[PDB]
């Protein structure tokens, strides 16, 4: 386990600029498996990826279109931190933003995520809004993405007010303490997500989360909030 | 007695001795006698075998081991053959690690990615020996085993195998049809736990030796748990070539334990006080989950800063500012802290001592530089040992305590002398303290002072649970830790069996350290937990503040005084153009900087400097002054102006510009004069006061409040002047930094 831990404003005025730090505790910032990435939400945007910052013989910054023209994310090697600049910021961009890290040995699949910031102010692939299940019965979240099958599906569990939670990365590959019951699978053009023996503690919501490499840059779900009958 | 080889007259052989391993291309460290000796065992047997099990106790240098394996047999017969290495997902951050700091000649390739990676590292396929080991987790290789079922693996190594003990495991028969020369394998765990297990690994091993259906006959043979050492020889003679375990306790080499003891310490009057008030804050109105979840965030927070020191929060210290034997009164973990640096000191231990919490950084720094002691930072800006008190100091002028922050720990320095580490400021994630203890080694002693029967207590009996929840794999509740019977008695409980259990917890050398009851507890490998149980006393409190002529004669002369004093102003003014800026009634980070105040940069746009100076200075002395002069000089003329005509007192500050700024209009390096020394110069003599710099700091944050501009102050040291350099600081947060003005230090 690493700690991402992140400080800044929680309270940014119109047309400033927002500024956050993410230090890092646990890894380096240049390490050769890593890339670091800044991803904020809110209930009414979703949960949009802003950019990411990589260091492969080079460092390289991959910044999403929905603000390549205002952003900037800027490594500290000595500090061993990553900030986040936004310029121009508009009442829009009201959310809370995280930094994680995607990694290598697990498919860059954002094994372990920050605290959240709340600042006040190319891919198709959807996801089942509304879940309901019973106790002891099996529940299933469909990923339905254009041949997702030709690439690796990563599913974050979210639970209210909670950092998203790296659940299965790799398409079914599961992360050490995560129950043996939640599964992956991805075949064709569907992934899916099988919790089997649904508890009252598996209510939350459920993300689907892919890498675009046509446009070069991370896709989410719309989610899937799921309902025990406890 | 002729008869040495009589086992079949095979020859001694060699020795690999560390030398050798050094001229071969290892660089990282040097090896133990046992870890020397396991690495000649793992060269013996890759000579005379297929595979081997390396079974010893975790922690004792396995991966290094073979790391140095791979060197052996890289530069004893040029075996650049591809070395794949398997190992589980969270120890593959180490060995990608250990690889490129133990053996840099040999280039490691990690497989590792999505399907996009997968299709990249496909790319490079070149095999021209531009890779010689290949790092992977379990399931990248088990599910991409196309690809890694043709190469001709020369070595194969397996970490943690203790996950091939089901001889039907599917990575087991994926393995099991392997192009692999030598086999080998790494378990921590005893295989000897069960002959099924270790006959599978063995199998896993040498398939056509340990054959899977004479499994049977082998655990007939030793099913005897006694020793019966005419049978026990032969099982050990049998196991001799393909294990080899060593218990922790069978190596003095070994590095010493660096005990975690983990210390208890009491409260204050105001401690408790306090802690009994921010319970009592918000009172918890809300029913379940809609603000406790953040509102009890906040209260832990709060109620950890209280156990620290209360001196934390903004009105808790007096408003005498002025350091004194207080600081180690007013919070039990800091008399304990005392106490335990002045035990240090005597045993001539340099120690190390981290800070989540910054403000703790500034009250511990404030704590060394009043009774004494060398030390450095972890960032913002320090004048402990620089400044002017650096040529002198109570302590040693060497550094004796080191001061950190687990955030900022990456910044990198070399600690080769501290053998001793406190954790005051406890994480509620010891991961962090992993990696900040790392620094100490690269007989260490790591410290933590927790209160008694707090939140501390829980935090981190949570966290060593938490922690033990690795190898073997509510926020009401947890915060309540109703004891507060203990503390009912209203008083301090401050510790003083301390002073005898300090000199009882370890018997320190002439120059090292040398080696669970009433205060100390050592965390030797157990489980600790706590369940809160008197929680009667809680809903008690609860329910305790849910409960709450002359006259006449002084009009006429008042009238008359002022009557003058219109008159007098009428005079000043027509004199000349003499006014004031200042008025008394006319109606949070303290972050430092490195340079020189006159060229305020800090966030740009408007930048107000700040300045002391008395009555009459005029052109004199240097330093900032001079600074100043060079800044378009400004100030030397309006004060010139302002000291010829009598027109300053206590109190009192000019606002001016200096040059021009093309960038932005709007953005002007403003200037201050504040005026606190002394006017005694009726008979040219001087002296500093203080309470009138306690107005100025109130009218000039009256003045930044409206105009809403950047602050920027001077050291105002270089003298006699902590204890106004400390009250002085606390009052700039006071009025400007506490009270939401952008406040900035300048340093060197
Ligand atoms: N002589 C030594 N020199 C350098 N590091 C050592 C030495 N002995 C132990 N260590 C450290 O102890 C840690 C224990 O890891 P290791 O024993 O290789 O894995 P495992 O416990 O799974 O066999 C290693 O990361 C290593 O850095
Ligand atoms: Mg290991």
């Amino acid at each position: 386990q690493v700690q991402l831990q992140q400080s800044g404003p929680g309270l940014v005025r119109p047309s400033q600029t927002l500024s956050l730090t993410c230090a890092i505790s646990g890894d380096s910032v240049s390490d050769n498996d890593a890339a670091w990435n800044w991803v904020r939400q809110s209930p009414s945007r979703g949960l949009e990826w802003l950019g990411r910052t990589y260091y492969r013989s080079k460092w390289s910054n991959e910044y999403a279109v929905f603000v390549q023209s205002r952003i900037t994310i800027n490594p500290d090697t000595s500090k061993n931190q990553f900030s986040l600049h936004l310029n121009s910021v508009t009442p829009e961009d009201t959310a809370v933003y995280y930094c994680a890290r995607a990694t290598r040995p697990t498919g860059n699949g954002l094994d372990i995520w920050g605290q959240g910031t709340m600042v006040t102010v190319s891919y198709v692939l959807t996801q089942p809004p509304s879940v309901s299940v019973a106790p002891g019965q099996t529940a299933r979240i469909t990923c339905g993405g254009n041949n997702i099958g030709s690439k690796s599906v990563h599913w974050y569990q979210q639970k209210p007010g909670q950092a998203p939670v790296l659940v299965v990365y790799d398409d079914s590959d599961r992360p050490s303490g995560i129950p043996e019951r939640f599964s992956g699978s991805n075949s064709g053009n569907t992934a899916a997500l099988t919790i089997s023996r649904v508890e009252a503690g598996d209510e939350a919501d459920y993300y689907c989360q892919v890498w675009d490499s046509s446009s070069d840059h991370v896709v989410f779900g719309g989610g899937t909030k799921l309902t025990v009958l406890s | 007695f002729l008869l040495r080889l009589h086992t079949e007259g095979r020859a001694e052989a060699a020795r690999v001795q560390e030398q050798d391993l050094r001229q071969w291309g290892l660089t990282g460290i040097h090896l133990r006698s046992y870890q020397l000796e396991g690495v000649n065992w793992l060269a013996q047997r890759f000579h005379c075998q297929n595979g081997c099990i390396l079974g010893d106790e975790m922690g004792l240098g396995k991966t290094c081991q073979t790391i140095a394996l791979f060197i052996y047999l890289a530069g004893r017969l040029n075996d650049e053959g591809p070395f794949l290495i398997l190992c589980p997902l969270s120890v593959l951050s180490n060995w990608k690690e250990e690889m490129q700091r133990f053996a840099p000649g040999l280039s490691c390739v990690t497989y590792a990615g999505d399907k996009e990676e997968r299709a990249c590292l496909q790319q490079d396929l070149k095999q021209e020996s531009r890779f010689h080991v290949l790092l992977t987790t379990y399931e990248i290789c088990l599910k991409d085993a196309s690809f890694l079922k043709s190469f001709p693996w020369s070595v194969l190594v397996v970490d943690e195998a203790h996950r091939l003990k089901n001889q039907s495991s599917l990575l087991h028969k994926t393995l099991s049809e392997f192009s692999v020369v030598f086999s080998l394998l790494l378990t921590g765990t005893p295989i000897q736990n069960s002959l099924q297990e270790l006959y599978s690994l063995l199998s896993f091993v040498e398939p056509d030796l340990f054959s899977k259906e004479e499994v049977g006959d082998f655990i007939q043979r030793y099913q005897d748990i006694e020793k019966e050492s005419e049978s026990a020889s032969e099982l050990h003679k049998l196991l001799q070539p393909f294990l080899l375990r060593r218990v922790k306790a069978e190596v003095a080499t070994e590095l010493p334990k660096k005990t975690e003891v983990v210390i208890y310490h009491g409260m204050s009057a105001l401690q408790k006080k306090y802690y009994k008030a921010i319970l009592m804050k918000d009172l918890d109105a809300f029913e379940n989950e809609t603000a406790k979840k953040v509102k009890l965030q906040n209260i832990l927070s709060q109620l950890r800063k209280c156990v620290d020191h209360p001196y934390l929060f903004d009105g808790v210290e007096p408003e005498p500012f002025e350091v004194g034997d207080h600081l180690t009164e007013a919070s039990g973990k800091l008399h304990l802290l005392d106490k335990l640096l002045a035990f240090l000191y005597s045993g001539g231990h340099r120690v190390l001592l981290f800070s989540q919490m910054t403000q703790m950084l500034d009250i511990l720094q404030d704590y060394m530089d009043y009774r004494g002691y060398s030390y450095e930072r972890v960032d913002g800006s320090v004048r402990g040992e620089e400044r002017h008190l650096a040529i002198k100091n109570f302590g040693q002028q060497p550094i004796f305590v080191f001061l950190l922050s687990t955030r900022a720990g990456g910044v990198g320095m070399n600690l080769t002398a501290a053998d001793t580490v406190i954790f005051v400021d406890s994480d509620f994630n010891p991961q962090n303290d992993l990696q900040a203890a790392a620094r100490a080694h690269r007989s260490v002693k790591v410290i933590r002072l927790i209160g008694r029967d707090t939140v501390e207590e829980i935090v981190y009996r949570k966290a060593a649970s938490k922690l033990q929840l690795t190898n073997m794999i509510q926020l009401s509740e947890i915060l309540k830790f109703g004891l507060d019977k203990l503390l009912a008695s209203e008083g301090s409980t401050m510790d003083e069996i301390d002073l005898e259990s300090i000199l009882g917890e370890t018997k320190d050398g002439q120059w090292v350290s040398d080696a669970e009851g009433k205060n100390h507890m050592y965390l030797f490998e157990g489980k600790d937990y706590s369940k809160e149980p008197s929680k009667e006393d809680r809903k008690s409190f609860e329910q305790l503040v849910n409960l709450q002529l002359e006259d006449r004669q002084k009009k006429r002369q008042e009238a008359a005084a002022k009557r003058r004093r219109l008159i007098e102003e009428k005079k000043r003014q027509k004199e000349e153009a003499e006014h004031k800026k200042k008025m008394a009634w006319w109606e949070t980070s303290l972050k430092y900087v490195s340079g020189d105040v006159t060229h305020p940069q800090a966030g740009a746009e408007d930048a107000l400097i700040v300045h002391c100076v008395d009555d009459s200075g005029h052109w004199g002395r240097g330093g900032l002054f001079t600074a100043l002069e060079k800044r378009s000089a400004e100030p030397r003329k309006i004060y010139e102006l302002a000291g010829k005509m009598k027109d300053l007192s206590l109190g009192g500050v000019l606002l001016f510009p200096v040059d021009d700024k093309e960038s932005r209009n709007k953005g002007q390096d403003l200037l201050a004069l504040i005026v606190a020394q002394h006017r005694d110069r009726s008979n040219v003599l001087s002296g500093i006061k203080m309470a009138a710099l306690e107005e100025g700091l109130k009218k000039i944050f009256l003045a930044a409040k409206k105009k809403k501009a950047s602050v920027h102050l001077p050291r105002i040291g270089h003298a006699t002047k902590g204890f106004n350099w400390y009250g002085t600081e606390r009052l700039i947060r006071k009025h400007l930094a506490a009270r939401g003005i952008p406040t900035y230090i300048y340093y060197f």
